[PDB]
């Protein structure tokens, strides 16, 4: 899903009664990686020591 | 059926805002009966006007 702002109209304080502050809020998700890791070539420099 | 008015108070940002539920009270109205009676002879019915 893309990006989503959702607007919540009522934040509660400590006794679980309005403060009168408001909120939004915002997410979206994803995930990925390599399927074949032949198809690359990375160059590591070592400079250990 | 009788009721108080809601006590609002004055408060900083972002703070939690008290209770103020109102009460309520009930007055009650009874019915009494009240009677006269009035006894006449039954000469007096038959010859007064």
């Amino acid at each position: 899903i893309g990006m989503t702002v959702e607007f919540i109209p009522h934040l509660f304080g400590t006794n679980r009664r309005p403060n009168g502050s408001r909120g939004w809020f915002a997410y979206y998700r994803m995930g990925a990686d390599v399927v074949n890791p032949n198809a690359f070539r990375l160059l590591n420099v070592e400079t250990a020591s | 059926v009788s009721s108080a008015a809601v006590q609002w108070s004055w408060d900083a940002e972002f703070e939690e805002v008290s209770d103020d539920s109102p009460e309520f009270g009930q007055p009650e109205i009874p019915v009494k009966k009240a009677q006269g009676f009035v006894p006449i002879s039954i000469e007096a019915l038959q010859d007064e006007a």
